[PDB]
């Protein structure tokens, strides 16, 4: 249920 | 000097107090 | 947080969220102590009995947050970790003794109205403030009840929660649990006969127990949410890492690194 954060932080 | 700490920009720094902090202070004087 | 209420905006500007990358979930609370250091519980990162062993690359730190789930574009800062440090004598085998860890941010964060560090206590502050009957404050985005009905009941808050709890006499702490408690812990919570309730709960771990000094107006972190048996049980108390007793370690780590 988390809003998505920029994918740079998650790749 | 020592870095500023534990003084909240939206409370202490504007002389405003949060809704329940008085409960903490009163606990000191019982 | 059980039996707490919604924080006001900016009430805890040192509150940090520990956030797992994949799967995306809330891991733990933490606190900001300078522009590049974050303080948390050791057991948030390393607990071998449940094969928990998180790395610098597994985690994000989110600072300045109010909502649990939103990406608060204007207000929050998301940082990567340079290095994790765990107390060398952290005892995960029997009692969670020295449940403390430091994390160094890859880049420094800019302070703002929503991001500001908490003070660590000196000797005089610790001796004055850490006394049975005095009240501190716990904050976090952890569970609202120990247990609830699946897909119906509440579970998780939508915004940061806050609760004020009294420090409890060491002998009452000892009597309440079969676990061997050390001098690196204290316990807080209301006694069964006091008629008020409140506790930390799953997901609040690693968060700050803070106290305000009436003489200089500053907030001090006296504890770290460490462990408890269930949440808000009668005759039970939450236990907290004793931040001051471990200050010499913190000092070593920050100075050398
Ligand atoms: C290793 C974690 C530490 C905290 N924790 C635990 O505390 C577990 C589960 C729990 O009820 N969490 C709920 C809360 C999580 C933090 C705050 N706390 C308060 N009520 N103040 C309890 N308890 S326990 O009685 O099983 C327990 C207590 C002490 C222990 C010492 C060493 C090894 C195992 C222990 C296990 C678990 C959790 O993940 O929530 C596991
Ligand atoms: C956990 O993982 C780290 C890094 O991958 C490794 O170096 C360390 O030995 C592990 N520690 C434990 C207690 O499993
Ligand atoms: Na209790």
């Amino acid at each position: 249920d988390f809003e998505e954060i920029p994918e740079e932080y998650l790749q | 000097g020592e870095a500023d700490c534990g003084l909240r920009p939206l409370f202490e720094k504007k002389s405003l107090e949060d809704k329940t902090e008085r409960e903490l202070l009163e606990s000191y004087i019982d | 947080i059980v039996e707490g209420s919604d924080a006001e905006i900016g009430m805890s500007p040192w509150q940090v969220m520990l956030f797992r990358k994949s799967p995306q979930e809330l891991l733990c609370g933490a606190s900001l102590i300078s522009d590049r250091w974050v303080l948390t519980a050791a057991h948030c990162l390393l607990y071998p009995p449940w094969d928990k062993n998180f790395t610098e690359n597994d985690l994000l730190v989110r600072i300045g947050k109010h909502s649990r789930t939103r990406y608060e574009r204007n207000i929050e800062k998301i940082s990567m970790l340079e290095k994790i440090y765990i107390h060398p004598r952290y005892n995960w085998r029997e009692n969670l003794d020295r449940d403390i860890a430091l994390m160094k941010l890859k880049k420094p964060v800019a302070f703002s109205d929503y991001i500001h560090p908490v003070c660590l206590p000196d000797r005089e502050t610790a001796a004055s403030l850490l006394q049975a009957g005095y009240k501190g404050r716990v904050t976090g985005w952890g569970n609202l009840k120990e247990t609830w009905t699946a897909n119906v009941g509440k579970g998780q808050p939508s915004v940061l929660q806050v609760v004020n709890l009294p420090i409890v006499e060491r002998p009452v702490c000892k009597d309440s649990t079969r676990i061997r408690i050390t001098d690196n812990m204290f316990c807080a919570g209301y006694k069964p006969d006091e008629g008020k309730r409140g506790d930390a709960c799953e997901g609040d771990s690693g968060g700050p127990f803070v106290m305000k000094s009436p003489f200089n107006n500053r907030w001090y972190q006296m504890g770290i949410v460490s462990w408890g048996e269930g949440c808000d049980r009668d005759g039970k108390y939450g236990f907290y890492t004793h931040v001051f007793r471990l200050k010499k370690w913190i000092q070593k780590v920050i100075d050398q690194f």
